[PDB]
């Protein structure tokens, strides 16, 4: 036998999975990012006041970029446009601790605020480095944005679009 | 009458019977099984839950590296490497992420550094012309998930649809209340109502060798239950 | 001057007692306990949910046997007899990370449900060993189960007998 | 409409263009000015709030030190040294306390012990006669205040009468929550309202030197705000 | 602009300051203050029932001291005279693991009660090195009294003297 | 006119008349007794709470090694070690479980690594032929209890039947709020009423040698106290 479960799912996100995308990127060139995740058709994703990440983002040779380079999560919608009225996670680099924050309540950092994204809407991941420093790689480098595993940390929760009667509001 | 238990990648409450371990496929990658849990003679249920429940798995691969007269102390691996919890100093790992033994010469071999994410490792030691050498490094990059058996083979389905990653699994430090883990899942199971979980990788995995050093199994599986009786 | 104290008493239990027994066990013979705990006469000892254990079991040559081994703590009443009902910590070794569990409160393994334990009442540790592994020893071994020093951890609590009118309801319980 | 936000020693919300970096006064101690944020073109307002809002300041300073035939590996600093979080081990630090780098061999110079609070240092290496050495240990011994501009340098005053000292700085762990700063004051500033971190202390500081090894910037300064978009 | 603020403020005293003052001090000289701590003209200070203290009294050579050496915190008034009615921290000196008490909540060493000072009243460090010891010096050594830019740490509370009515009442306490 | 005070193995409050250290049997384990406190000239009484008051004990043993031409660098010890707390890394262990001292050069003696439970050491240097070494390592696998005396030797009895062990005693860390040890019993006693710490166990115990490098005294016991003036 199996349990019910509900709608609302609890997982993690990833490099490593298909409908999220990524790309290289090299110095001094913050509008080109890292990550670009993606809303996949008939769900949609939620994202409470708080919830970890793990930015962990390397050089070519496996070493974090230098301190003095920053990460900035955005909300985008449609039209592939960023957009400022919605924004997360404003943060340097040099400020993780990475081996330590995956797992330690104090060194974990969450976000600013809520968010969804809808059936189509797009996150990115700009990656502004200061000049003259290392390329970035993503193979040599991961991310997260949940603890779904844990107990205290907070996870993200999926639902499938169909399973609503207020979709026609969340769609609004 | 229900009280907590604990399983394993061995006998116990199974005898070696109700239960079977097993490799996976590497050339095609298919989401195999490598161990089930058939409930064995006596018990009423039994039943998992995570978001309640614990879990352990500590899983290494093989391979076999000959030696050279002028003999490289340097190794490349096709299996991605970390560490488990923190840094990768092999002292400090909680257990470590590589285990070396020379064939010829029956003793260990010991590592002198890691080229961390390079996926390779320099040795301690010099292997020599036509010397056998097995390391047991830990797997990354692969999924898992659970199922279950109608006592032939008829999937009910699936615990939890969604996988989880190996290297993932590594990361977070076992042995720590809080930073355990507790997956997604509610189920319960009957007589002969077997369970299997499931893998896909490219790589293969290890469960004994008979010439692994540390303890007849290469690596592990272990689990918390609540059963009745 | 002593300060007056209660029949209750805190305590934290281990090899070297004398009530406590202990032998060496080999591979692949899970039924043989390396520890025999046996109820003294007129002190009965209690467990409460949780309390702390410390499976400290190596090999003759002063290491953690194969971590595939596994502890089963079980209650018995006379007869020498084992028993389902009525069982604690069923668990695997090579898991413990000795050096610190027996300090910090994280690591910290505490018991499956609690114990009450009569004037003679025995409780066994069986160990399964796989098989061809390192034999046991006890001399270069330990156990525990409890925290009376600290301020976090538990307690095991020991009351004697002769101070208390339930011990007839207690000892129906069994 | 309000945001939290970070700022940095180096561009980002100011396109290195409304910030500006600067070195301070030595041979007469003087609370100088270091680094200033001026309100880029856009914003309505930027708020402080000390008790609520956090910060970060890692500050090094420069020499330059020749090397000898019988070379020392022993050196004596004007600047005096403290850990960051804890002991003095190099390794486990959360930043080192001294940074080296020779320049005829344009390689690191690696730290084999430390004389503690004598502020001296060995290393090592084994430099060369005339041999140029770089470093940037610390800076300690020094207070810090913020300020205030009304568009020209009228000062309104001071966020805080009160300073705080640097030695502190690097001894509370950053990177910790409830031990992170969180100093006191409350403030706000409109379009070219500038602020000016000060500090006062007899040592120099270093923003850059072109040759410092880890990531163009020897020292940095980070904070947290609240902005109104 | 500004944000206004009250004349309470919260602060952490140490050693590279004006007002306070210090000296060397030699081993089996207890009564030799190393710190001496001086009320500023019209600054009021306090300091509620419990507050940190980073007894930092290291050697020439960098080195805390024996850990038999003891610290002894002390109210005085004018006249350069210690004073029992009022005394804070009777404790040891190798007790207090440095490197992290000065961060973490629990190490952290509060004091036994409160206290006050008026616009000229002193406070003593009183050193009972054993005898036969290193020495003490103070540039190789600190000391605070406060955990002002923290989140559970108390601070000291400072005011101005001219921004109350009550200040007669506190110089009547004294 | 209650106030709190802490106790010494070495005189403080007693002149070193007061209080007397020794060692113990071993041959036959005898529950013998080490350290006494008896009342001085001055006081009204003495007061200890366990569950209130605090404990403090350092327990290190001592032996004698000699040395060979093909030395070992290798020792086996008849005393369980154990870490203190954490990890049996010598550099952060909060002190060493072991000390070392050549005779001959009259110089410490470091340690490489140690065979952890295996109760056996490796060590960095190369002592030489019939060149003696002196160690201490911590003292494990032993009982304490406390007891009283009615200014004669009549024993009123003991604070707290049950005992306590000593491996328990390294491990829970010293210096740390509510990981701080705090026994049980309540007890008082007056001018001449000593009191004496008693210890059941194989080996030995050492409170001075007058060659032990770190200052004068290897072991120690410290306590507080509450006190009547």
């Amino acid at each position: 036998n199996i349990g019910n479960l509900s709608a609302e799912k609890q997982i993690s996100l990833y490099d490593g999975q298909p409908f999220i995308s990524e790309q290289d990127v090299a110095a001094g060139d913050p509008n080109t990012p890292a990550l670009t995740i993606e809303g996949p058709d008939g769900y949609v994703i939620a994202v409470d006041a708080g919830t970890p990440i793990a930015p962990e983002f390397r050089d070519s040779n496996g070493e974090k970029l230098d301190p003095s380079t920053r990460v900035i999560v955005q909300k985008c919608d449609r039209q592939g446009n960023p957009l400022g009225d919605g924004i997360i996670f404003n943060d340097t680099l040099g400020r993780f601790n990475y081996n330590k924050m995956r797992t330690d309540p104090d060194y974990m950092r969450k976000t600013a605020k809520s968010l969804m994204v809808d059936e189509r809407e797009i996150v990115k991941v700009f990656v502004d480095v200061p000049d003259g420093a290392n390329g970035y790689d993503a193979e040599r480098s991961r991310f997260t944005l949940g603890d779904d595993t844990s107990d205290f940390g907070k996870a993200v929760e999926i639902v499938d679009h169909d399973d609503l009667t207020e979709g026609e509001t969340q769609a609004v | 009458q229900t009280q907590e238990y604990t399983l394993s990648h061995t006998g116990g409450l199974l005898g070696s019977s109700k239960v079977t371990t097993a490799s996976n496929q590497t050339a095609p990658q298919r989401e195999t099984a490598i161990i089930s849990f058939e409930v064995p003679r006596k018990f009423s249920e039994i039943e998992y839950v995570g978001q309640r429940d614990a879990t352990r798995f500590v899983p290494r691969t093989t391979e076999e590296i000959t030696g050279t007269a002028n003999d490289d102390t340097v190794v490349q691996l096709q299996a991605n490497i970390q560490p488990i919890a923190g840094e990768e100093d092999m002292a400090d790992q909680d257990y470590p992420v590589v285990v070396a033994y020379n064939v010829t010469q029956g003793a260990q071999v010991e590592i002198a550094d890691v080229n961390y994410a390079t996926d390779e490792v320099t040795l301690a030691t010099d292997p020599a012309d036509g010397d056998t050498v097995k390391l047991w490094p830990i797997m990354g990059d692969g999924e898992v998930q659970f199922r279950l058996v109608n006592q032939f083979g008829q999937e009910e389905g699936r615990v939890y649809p969604w996988a989880t990653p190996l290297y993932r699994w590594h990361d977070f430090p076992q042995l720590k209340r809080g930073r355990e883990i507790n997956l997604h899942g509610s189920v319960t199971w009957q007589e002969n109502e077997t369970v299997e979980v499931l893998l896909d990788a490219p790589q293969a995995i290890t469960w004994e060798d008979a010439d692994y050093p540390e303890g007849q199994y290469v690596s592990t599986f272990e689990q918390d239950v609540e059963i009745t009786l």
